[PDB]
């Protein structure tokens, strides 16, 4: 039995065990392109 | 502890293999030292998206 | 805590003043409290 | 004219397509090339006596009954087309609105 | 029993969680209903309390 | 919720034919005494009697 | 008067150490398991 | 739904969207600090027969930043005090090797506008509930009260007393109490104990080392203090105030008072809003006879200035002017230099003391309760800045004064 | 005005509607059949 | 704020108090 200050406080890496045979994939998700805006630019100036 | 600041928000998308569960519990409606009535409450939780 | 205790002076009041229990003071008034 | 069935009093419907019941597209109005569209409505005068039906049953077609000014909510519906694009387990709607 | 909710995937970060709570008044003087009517709220992340 | 990367269907790795699934066997070994063979002969019984697969790559761009 | 009852289910977890969870989670497995099978029949037995 | 918000998007979003750099709100950023720990170590305070004691802060740490002077009184009579605490205290000066570098001169009318000024309803009010004591209590109840003292390095950790970097020197303060049968109206015959708990903070040696060997340089406030005479008559009389003062400032507060209470105003009450219990009518800061704005009204000096200032406003008979834009932070914004100005007045015009039972018979603008001719001086606080400069274990000022 | 308000209301929608027409619903070409003819004749009953 | 004058179970006031209407019971001086 050792005092306190001398025990580990670090728990298990149930992070790096796991092993998931198929690697990680970006969750995309979308509702589409808002195509009543096509050709429509907001950036066009008054000459 | 994520709603104390936005920036530390749970990054759900960068948690794919598993998902976040709240667990919590009720005490009966009757309970409370002052309580109103028999009412069963309707309970409803929405949650903050980004 | 705040409003909950008691106040220090002067309430004025521009509508009614509603109590259930009872009120401890007395004065001049409405048309009784003078006969 | 559109589907061929019956549609009880107080339902209209307008169509685009010559089968609006069908799946195979068969003409269509593409809202998101409309700035502005409205649905115009005209009322017919609500005073009959709903309890009357010498009234009720005994009048022209520009007047109803004086209990239909409860009918005060108006549903309109739209049907209309996307497409629903998957690729490698993903999937969503091509055009957003 | 004990409920819990599984938070759904309908964006990238949770920000915040809050729950709408619907009752009644009956005479009772109550303080903070919606407070007294939860006793225990956990979140875990797959299965792990934190 | 989990972003759970396979259908998991019930035709995993099941196989609901029938005793039909003998008289296929039967005619990859011999005539009717089916009994004895596969005492014998195991490793070839169960490298023969499983279920294959299908690549899905599922690749993640940066 | 009877009252509903209250209904929870208590699971037993088996938290594993370090290599045999590594392990079980990427290799093949095969577990001998037993089932129930069942299907309802009706008796006639006479009195005499 | 919320997504449709990121794909309507254009050039007009091109002045509120950041770059693809980490600018975001989310993928916190973290800040991390040093580890220290913090330890209140009690001060022997030596008797103090209604004069002067010395609080001497030694070297239990490396920084102290705040002095808690804690008073235990009970109440002799059934008048409701009005901050006993800081009635009992009548002044601290503050001297750093010697010599004299911050005074709290009659000090519960500047913890009074401090705390008006300075803390919000929630502080303020704690700040109350650690200082006065007034449910309908019996006389005789004992209860122990803790008055922080104001100082200048109070407000922010990071200016905390670099105690470790002065090796050859201490700090001390002097707080001196002059009566408690005087002015809270409570005593009963009863000397109060009086004990000071202050905090210390202790850092690593990285930056202990650092900090105890390297030259440093404060910006410190300093609050200087004036009063004079003001009384008030039945007419619209004037003043003309000499302003002693000298260094930078950010701001002056200037207040009429009834000095035998902690009353500002003729209502007899503290905390009243109502200008018609106060008697200046306007006033106007001068600088070598030339005018810093037009004569702006008396309320004006109470409810308006305060809002850019502080965010908050004192009650009626606290009057403040600012010259900065921010008042209370830490950074500079904005001073004028009370030392290269040779005259600094502060003008007055009063209402006149004609008025009687307000509520009822009040005039309309030009007029307060006659009750002002009962008032005797007026006090102007202002706080300057300062350097204190620590090298070779020796600290002072730049600037006498 | 009419038909037309509709008409050139011409999206990116509808690329996967009208764009490069495989057919109209006004043209039908109708498929040409075998000549035949029916008849209805009587059959007898054996038995009673 | 001051708007929502409603209390529960105490009160006391020192000074004076000023109002329109009122009702209660009759504890009163005079």
């Amino acid at each position: 039995r050792v005092k306190k200050s001398a025990l580990p406080d670090k728990e298990f890496p149930i992070i790096e065990t796991e092993k998931y045979p198929e690697p990680p994939i970006l969750w995309e998700t979308t509702i589409g392109a808002p195509s009543r805006l096509f050709d429509r630019s907001d950036g066009v100036k008054y000459v | 502890f994520f709603s104390k600041d936005t920036s530390v928000a749970l990054p759900l998308i960068a948690l794919q293999y598993h998902d976040i569960e709240l667990d919590f519990r009720f005490n009966d409606v009757s309970t409370i030292q002052g309580v109103d009535a028999s009412y069963t409450p309707t309970i409803e939780m929405y949650i903050d998206y980004v | 805590p705040n409003w909950n205790p008691f106040f220090n002076r002067s309430i004025i009041v521009s509508g009614n003043l509603v109590v259930a229990g009872g009120v401890i003071e007395g004065n001049g008034g409405g048309l009784t409290n003078s006969a | 004219q559109s589907i061929g069935g019956v549609t009880p009093a107080g339902v209209y419907l307008y169509s685009f397509a010559l089968k609006p019941a069908g799946r195979q597209p068969s003409g269509t109005c593409n809202f998101s090339r409309i700035d502005n569209a409205t649905l115009s409505l005209t009322y017919k005068t609500c005073s009959i006596d709903a309890t009357s039906p010498a009234a009720v049953l005994g009048n022209t077609e520009t007047v109803t009954a004086n209990t239909a000014t409860l009918l005060t909510a108006l549903n309109i519906y739209a049907k209309n087309y996307n497409v629903l694009r998957i690729m490698s387990g993903m999937g969503g709607l091509a055009y957003a609105n | 029993g004990n409920p819990s909710v599984l938070i759904p995937r309908n964006g990238d970060l949770i920000k915040s969680i809050r729950l709408e709570i619907t009752l009644k008044k009956g005479t009772g003087q109550s303080f903070y209903p919606a407070e007294q009517l939860i006793s225990y709220l956990a979140l875990k992340i797959g299965g792990n309390i934190i | 919720f989990r972003d759970t990367a396979s259908i998991g269907f019930s035709d995993t790795h099941q196989d609901e034919k029938t005793l039909r699934f003998l008289k296929k066997q039967i005619s990859q070994f011999i005539k009717h005494l089916k009994e004895y063979y596969p005492n014998n002969e195991l490793t070839k019984k169960l490298v023969m009697k499983y279920s294959d697969v299908q690549l899905l790559p599922y690749t993640k761009g940066a | 008067g009877a009252a509903q009852p209250t209904m929870s289910v208590w699971v037993d977890y088996i938290f594993l150490d370090t290599q045999e969870r590594t392990r079980f989670a990427q290799l093949p497995h095969e577990y001998l398991i037993e089932q129930l099978q069942f299907t309802g029949s009706e008796t006639a037995t006479p009195s005499a | 739904g919320a997504l449709n918000q990121l794909v309507a998007v254009g050039k007009q979003d091109a002045f509120i969207t950041g770059d693809n750099l980490d600018n975001s709100v989310w993928r916190n950023v973290t800040k991390k600090v040093s580890n220290f720990a913090m330890e209140s170590i009690e001060n022997y305070i030596n008797v103090n027969p209604g004069s002067t004691t010395s609080i001497v802060v030694g070297r239990f740490g490396d920084l102290v930043r705040k002095v808690t002077l804690e008073i235990t009184m009970k109440k002799g009579s059934t008048t409701n005090p009005f901050y006993p605490s800081e009635q009992y205290v009548k002044y601290a000066h503050l001297s750093i090797g010697g010599q004299i570098v911050y005074r709290i001169d009659d000090f519960p009318t500047w913890t009074r506008v401090h705390e008006e000024l300075f803390m919000d309803p929630d502080t303020r009010a704690t700040n109350q509930r650690v200082n006065n004591f007034r449910p309908e209590d019996p006389v005789g109840a004992i209860r122990k009260f803790y008055l922080d003292i104001p100082l200048f390095f109070t407000d922010d950790a990071s200016k905390a007393l670099p105690l470790i970097a002065l090796q050859y020197h201490e700090v001390k303060l002097d707080v001196l109490f002059a009566s408690p049968g005087d002015i809270p109206g409570i005593d009963a015959s009863y000397t109060p104990t009086v004990e000071c708990y202050i905090d210390y903070v202790f850092l690593d040696t990285p930056e202990r080392e650092w900090f105890a060997r390297n030259t440093h340089m404060y910006v410190i406030e300093q609050l200087q203090h004036y009063n004079n005479v003001f009384s008030v008559a039945a007419v619209e009389q004037t003043k003309r105030l000499n302003l002693p003062f000298t260094m930078p400032t950010r701001y002056l507060i200037w207040l009429l008072k009834t000095g035998a209470d902690g009353v500002y105003t003729t209502s007899g009450y503290p905390f009243e809003n109502n200008d018609s219990y106060a008697a200046i009518k306007s006033a106007k800061l001068q600088f070598n006879g030339t005018d810093r704005f037009s004569e702006r009204p008396g309320y004006y000096f109470t409810t308006v200035q305060p809002q850019d200032a502080f965010g908050r406003s004192p009650s009626a008979g606290i009057y403040v002017y600012s010259f900065g834009l921010d008042v209370t932070g830490m950074t500079s914004k904005g001073a004028l230099n009370f030392s290269r100005m040779d005259n600094a007045t502060l003008s007055i015009t009063t209402k006149a003391a004609t008025a009687a039972t307000i509520s009822d018979v009040y005039n309309q603008s030009t007029t307060l309760a006659s009750a002002i001719t009962d008032f005797t001086s007026i006090a102007i606080y202002a706080k300057s800045f300062n350097v204190l400069k620590i090298d070779y274990g020796m600290g002072g000022m730049l600037f006498a004064n | 005005a009419g038909g037309l308000s509709q008409l050139v209301a011409y999206g990116a929608q509808d690329v996967y509607l009208t764009g490069n027409p495989q057919i109209t619903f006004f043209k039908t070409v109708y498929r040409r059949y075998t000549n035949f003819a029916i008849e209805s004749i009587q059959q007898t009953i054996n038995g009673s | 704020p001051l708007n929502d004058p409603i209390m529960i179970r105490t009160m006391i006031v020192y000074g004076n108090l000023s109002a329109t209407y009122f009702t209660g019971n009759g504890a009163a001086l005079t």
